[PDB]
């Protein structure tokens, strides 16, 4: 579902963002 | 996950920050 | 560090593009 | 660290996906 | 749904290259 | 809005020029 | 100058991000 | 909805990270 | 075109090279 | 201005926070 | 290599605004 | 190319157009 994959790209900018020094884990798998 | 839940609606920052380790 | 501010965004893009279904973990420090 | 290698220098694609899960 | 939300991204962004130094104003309300 | 506007459809670079302050 | 340039085309994606519903006035 | 406008933005992203220094076209008809 | 081919269905990394010169 | 204030240094959410109407 | 790579990113994407309909060839070198 | 002129000043949008097709 390409919507989906667009969103997750924004997903993705948004928590870089937000977690700062702490980092983030991706796991769309779910 | 976080797709069914901010993709089917806005997430706020404060959302978000759960997933921030 | 704002070159490396910027830098990590670009990253976590390509990340996401490269990882697809397998996912990534991001932890800069 | 990602930054410290990828910020440095170019990654390849290659690369980068030392960093997937 | 989110479209709305994904839509207003790129459009600050193409805002942001359109206005240069004249800078520009974000109202979507 | 410029939502309404720009997302329904694609606006050109000279309606984007209006919100240039 | 082409680095400040780059930087504000992130700031106007954090702004965006963080204002939500206020938005947001950009004058570089 | 602009949606292939916004598919077309994320594409092209793609398209640089993945051609490198070969370079690649885009042609929105196709 | 690329449109056709990679805006319902995700193109992998290898369908998007074919668009490299 | 924010650019002097947030280009030379990275800004927390906080501190753009400042910048919305 | 890297100042240069961040700047053909966002380069590419105004491009992809700019040219609208009639597409472009990205070519860093050339 | 393209690097060598909009890398260092901006390039502005009438610029980048001599670049579509
Ligand atoms: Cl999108
Ligand atoms: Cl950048
Ligand atoms: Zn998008
Ligand atoms: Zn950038």
């Amino acid at each position: 579902f390409v919507n989906q994959h667009l969103c997750g790209s924004h997903l993705v900018e948004a928590l870089y963002l937000v977690c700062g020094e702490r980092g983030f884990f991706y796991t769309p798998k779910t | 996950g976080i797709v069914e839940q901010c993709c089917t609606s806005i997430c706020s920052l404060y959302q978000l920050e759960n997933y921030c380790n």
